[PDB]
RNA sequence: AAAUUUUACUCAC
RNA sequence: GUGAGAAAGAUUUGC
């Protein structure tokens, strides 16, 4: 019976071949210095660096979709359909399609979104994102808000694609209160129209999150949440405690879930007595790891949450 | 030509393991494309319709758990509950009664479940899944 | 909100990152890191520890488990169209079947016995030789591993050849056995919490606890280290062939083959590297790239660092830290006395995937949370009710249901909001048994399993051979005629009984119903 | 046009 | 929508 340690007749030849192949060289021995974990000043410095490098948008583009606009169902449908027509979207089989020919092949501009006051329509927004990206082309209505998912397809002339497939992206169009550069008007109806370009995996990830259960589970054994300003700064005078919900919604909209990396590193911070010098700090610098407006805002507000915890409930 | 000679070209006999592996439709995977798949062709709707009138009125009624004991919060420990598999004669009878052969074969093997529990009783008895905090005992 | 928790929280409530990014960038980055480590300028890939402590297993019979060589998971199968290598993405079952067809062997054990017992590398085994097998087994395909919490940039995973998998199965089985013999922590039947508790017991004496992670773990584990471990435990020529294939591996990125002479390609030999650390010292408790150790003085810490460096386990300066009242291992956090640390911990949320799968997974998660004391039972009851309401709000529409039976859940057009305690005690309608974590599979799960069976990579025209007699050993050989007779007899018996299809069997329900 | 090498394939029925 | 072919199609994506 053959045993595992059996030596084949070709063992020597294979060993010689391995010997003749390249081998690694001994690496340099690292020098490790153990210091105290970072303080409030370091997290403030990281937040300031993000703010200085990227800046802020004039409005919360799609986070503003978490608050009800001042339009009824019919007005919302009319506004969305007329916006789709205004952008020269192709209409076929009763549905809207966005056609593209040439791509700049450069990243879109990234800034930090200011926080809206609240996100009452978070559950509805996530459900609508899921449903619309599952069935796209037409306006879908909730009890208080509407959405439009438009497949993004290539333009190839006469035989151009007619039905989206599993790899086709979607432009999700939502409505919010006017008062920004994205305002749109039709027959006396005004609304800010904001767009989000998602690949199908991204939209599926966003739509499957449970906002209410997550909020309750977090609220089970959490400390008092302080009011914060539009930029995530502590403001006990003009701040709001509902903005935290908005932050949660942001974490649901960010398909890269960088807030999870920040949370894991903050757990390490809270459980640590001593950390490596100059290396544990770098774990909070995640801009290179992500790309886009929504991921950048999520990272910024995760760092702001860490800062606020270190400020109001120091450990 | 037969599919046996196409999938197993050059071989006339194969183990039942390989042949069964080639036709597997009982492995579930939790994936992002779940709601889309369930909506496609109303597959879940039709499956629910079929279950409600073909598969539901064959499930035996299971008695509800009754016995429970007083428990107190304690240090985290591991509860080892050993559930034995079906005996040979039991498996033969279940097969001859029309039950799925694969499920019976899977139930043949004895197994042990290791679960973390943070509750204890006076007599140190095992608890049911998720009912340690209430004191329901395996008995 | 995770930042304002009284206890510990990893922020696991939401799903992990995902996207449709191509895996080329991540694979190229990993290969470049491996090459740099090979140069000897970034990290250490040269093993200097002594492994003579490990027992030799060279006299053990060569046993192969056929069950784990067939799976629905992906693999790379290599063919030669005209004069060039073509790598095809298949399932492990199809790849192994193609390998056995080319080699003309009944089972993988027969194939490995034939391979180990040839006179020369050029000798033919069916339509191939050992040389051709070794050449083909060094090819890997690259894919992206997504939904990994805490990794916004997804890592690259690699699909290997069926022959590589066949050899790795034996190697890893024997490495796991040696690990289990080395310490009781590495026992086959041990949970993450049990391992963490054993670790807490093993580090109680010392004052400081070093919770460490290894950076670039896969890139810094050379074929030399794998061969060293395999020779230490006595893996014979199987280890030599595996090391030869690993040293000469190539990865298909997009449409080009890239050679990667360093590393082991993303956790192919976790147990072997764990042995590479454990066979040199007994002061560590490591699980691949995550380890925990204890010390009292800076001299002991320097000794720990030396041991880690000598075993090619490069410390992660970004994540590794030192604690005095905490213990993190396998993601499980414990106090120094072994009790669970207060807080959510690793509690993970349940996304919306199917009306009933979501409820079943939520029930399982809540059962786990309440059993370990993460939350009290009434909180779990409230959360279960909330999840039922959310599922009703998401799924109660004509797309998913057309029913109005009262006993049904509200999410399927019913009017029943089951209590968590009532569900856990089986005090409910039989329709709810599937929602029990220990109960049968749900309707969504069966539907999705069948649809998956219908996919392009898994679709087959073979006559299914299911619902088999338990007495038949799965190692028995059958022909087309044999399967035809088996299917005919089973169908005839089922029709005689009056059942169109076999009745589903549940172990828990059957045992409970018994007197 | 956007979270920008992604939002693309062919044949037959 | 179904079958097959492009290093390839959604259980994708491995240990
Ligand atoms: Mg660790
Ligand atoms: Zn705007």
């Amino acid at each position: 019976v053959v045993k595992v340690g059996h030596k084949a007749s070709y063992d020597a030849e294979l060993r010689e071949r391995l010997l003749e192949l390249p081998h690694p060289k001994s690496g340099p021995k690292p020098r490790i210095e153990w210091v105290a974990p970072p303080r409030l000043a370091d997290i403030s410095k990281e937040t300031a660096e993000l703010k200085r490098q990227y800046g802020f948008f004039e409005c919360s583009k799609f986070l503003a979709c978490g608050e009800e606009c001042g339009l009824d169902q019919e007005a919302r449908e009319l506004i969305l359909n007329e916006y789709a027509r205004d952008r020269e979207f192709e209409f076929r089989n009763g549905g809207w399609i966005q056609r593209y020919t040439v791509a700049s092949h450069k990243p879109a501009t990234q800034k930090i979104l200011p926080l809206p006051a609240s996100a009452p329509l978070a559950r509805e927004l996530l459900m609508l994102i899921a449903r619309s990206t599952t069935q796209a082309g037409k306006v879908l209505h909730s009890d208080n808000t509407s959405i439009l998912a438009v497949p993004v397809m290539r333009d190839s002339g006469k035989h151009s694609k007619r039905r989206p497939t599993a790899s086709t992206h979607h432009l999700v169009v939502g409505l919010s209160k006017p008062g920004c550069e994205h305002d749109f008007e039709f027959d006396g109806y005004r609304a800010a129209v904001h767009v989000m370009h998602l690949d199908p995996k991204q939209s599926a990830n966003i739509g499957e999150q449970d906002f209410v259960s997550t909020r309750e589970i977090y609220k089970l054994d959490m400390l008092e949440l302080p009011p914060i300003s539009r930029k995530g700064d502590l403001d006990r005078a003009s701040g709001l405690e509902t903005r935290w919900d908005v932050i949660l919604l942001l974490e649901c909209l960010d398909s890269t879930r960088v807030s999870q990396a920040v949370a894991q590193h903050f757990n390490r911070h809270r459980l640590a007595l001593s950390v490596c010098k100059d290396e544990f700090r770098k774990g909070y610098q995640l801009a290179s790891e992500i790309r886009g407006t929504i991921p950048l805002s999520s990272l910024y507000y995760s760092l702001c949450a860490v800062r606020l915890r270190m400020t109001v409930h120091p450990f | 030509m037969s599919q046996f000679g196409k999938s197993f070209k050059g071989r006339t006999e194969v183990t039942i393991t390989e042949y069964r592996s080639h036709t597997v439709k009982d492995v579930h995977r939790s994936l992002l494309t779940a709601d889309k798949s369930l909506r496609k062709s109303f597959c879940f709707r039709n499956a629910l319709n079929q279950f409600l009138d073909k598969d539901l009125p064959l499930l035996p009624i299971r008695p509800k758990l009754e016995s429970r004991v007083a428990v107190k919060k304690s240090k985290l420990r591991s509860q080892l509950s050993f559930r034995p598999g079906l005996t040979q004669e039991e498996a033969i009878d279940l097969y001859n009664k029309g039950y799925d052969g694969d499920s019976v074969s899977g139930a043949l093997q004895d197994r042990v479940v290791n679960e973390p529990v943070a509750y204890s009783s006076a007599d140190n008895d095992k608890f049911h899944r998720g009912l340690a905090a209430l004191g329901y005992t395996l008995a | 909100m995770w930042a304002f928790q009284e206890g510990v929280c990893k922020g696991n409530l939401l799903s992990g990152p995902t996207s449709m990014k191509a895996p080329d960038s991540a694979a190229r980055e990993s290969i470049d890191r491996a090459s740099e480590i090979m140069t000897g300028k970034s990290y250490n890939a040269v093993h200097t520890g002594d492994l003579s402590k490990l027992p030799n297993q060279g006299e053990s019979p060569l046993r192969i488990v056929d069950s784990d060589l067939y799976s629905e998971r992906s693999c790379c199968w290599v063919i030669e169209k005209e004069g060039r290598v073509v790598c095809k993405s298949t399932t492990l079952t199809r790849g192994m079947t193609s390998l056995l067809n080319t080699t003309k062997c009944s089972s993988p054990s027969e194939l490995i016995c034939k391979v180990l017992t040839v006179e020369s590398l050029s000798e033919k085994i069916g339509d191939t030789s050992v040389e051709e097998l070794l050449s083909h087994g060094r090819y890997f395909k690259c894919a992206l591993r997504d939904q990994e919490r805490g990794k916004p940039k997804s890592r690259a995973i690699f699909l290997s050849h069926p022959f590589f998998r066949l050899l790795s199965s034996v190697v890893e089985t024997h490495a796991r056995s040696v690990l289990s013999k080395v310490s009781a922590v590495y026992t086959a039947t041990a949970s993450a919490e049990q391992r963490a508790m054993m670790a807490a017991q093993v580090v109680e004496s010392r004052k400081h606890v070093l919770n460490g992670d290894c950076t670039k773990y896969n890139e810094a584990i050379d074929a030399d280290t794998l061969l060293k471990v395999w020779d230490a435990i006595g893996m014979g020529s199987i280890g030599v062939m595996l090391a030869y294939m690993v040293r000469r591996k190539c990865v298909l990125i997009k449409d080009t083959l890239v050679e990667c002479p360093g590393g082991m390609l993303m956790g192919m030999f976790n147990a072997t590297a764990t042995l590479a650390l454990q066979g040199t010292t007994d002061r560590f408790l490591s699980f691949s790239d995550d380890f925990i150790t204890s010390f009292n003085s800076p001299a002991e810490l320097r000794e720990i660092e030396d041991l880690l460096f000598a075993s090619c386990h490069n410390l992660s300066l970004k994540k590794s830290y030192i604690s005095v009242a905490s213990l993190e291992i396998n993601s499980c956090t414990l106090t120094r006395d072994g009790d669970l640390a207060t807080g959510l911990g690793c509690t993970a949320g349940v996304p919306f995937r199917g009306p009933l799968v979501t409820l079943k997974q939520t029930a399982a998660m809540l059962s786990g949370a309440v059993d370990s004391g993460v939350m009290p039972f009434h909180s779990a009851e409230r959360l279960f009710q909330i999840k039922q309401q959310e599922c009703a709000y998401r799924y109660n529409n004509p797309t998913y249901t057309t029913r109005n039976e009262d006993f049904l859940p509200t999410c399927l057009g019913g009017k029943t909001v089951i209590s968590f305690q009532s569900l856990l005690t089986w005090d409910c309608h039989p329709f709810w048994y599937q929602v029990h974590p220990d109960g049968p599979d749900t309707i969504d799960q069966k539907v999705l399993s069948v649809l998956a069976s219908k996919t392009r990579r898994r679709r087959t025209r073979l006559e299914a051979l299911s619902d088999l007699d338990p007495l038949v050993p799965h190692r028995l050989l059958v022909s087309e005629s044999d399967v035809s007779k088996i299917r005919a007899a089973r169908q005839a018996h089922l029709k005689s009984l009056g059942l169109e299809q076999p009745t589903n069997f549940n172990y828990a329900i059957y045992k409970a119903v018994q007197p």
